[PDB]
């Protein structure tokens, strides 16, 4: 899960899936409903 | 943005291919020590 730092949850969900997001880091938006890194 | 963006007007604001030459040079001449995320540890 270490896209920016190691994260312990499901990742690499559909690329174009964060128009708006919680924004865990610089890039990933963590949309849940997991399914982070987008 | 096209490489010959403004014909008679030389523009160094284009992307070398994303951080145009002037942006890169500006970040170079400053002294910053950012930790590589994924690697700082």
């Amino acid at each position: 899960g270490c896209v920016l730092g190691l994260v312990n949850s499901s990742l690499f969900v559909e690329d174009c899936k964060l128009p708006l997001g919680q924004s865990l880091c610089a890039l990933p938006d963590t949309p849940s409903t997991m399914r982070l890194a987008s | 943005i096209i490489p010959g963006f403004g014909g008679d007007f030389n523009l160094t604001l284009l992307e070398p291919v994303a951080r145009s030459a002037i942006e890169d040079l500006l970040f170079d001449k400053v002294t910053i020590a950012d930790p590589g995320y994924m690697q700082g540890y």
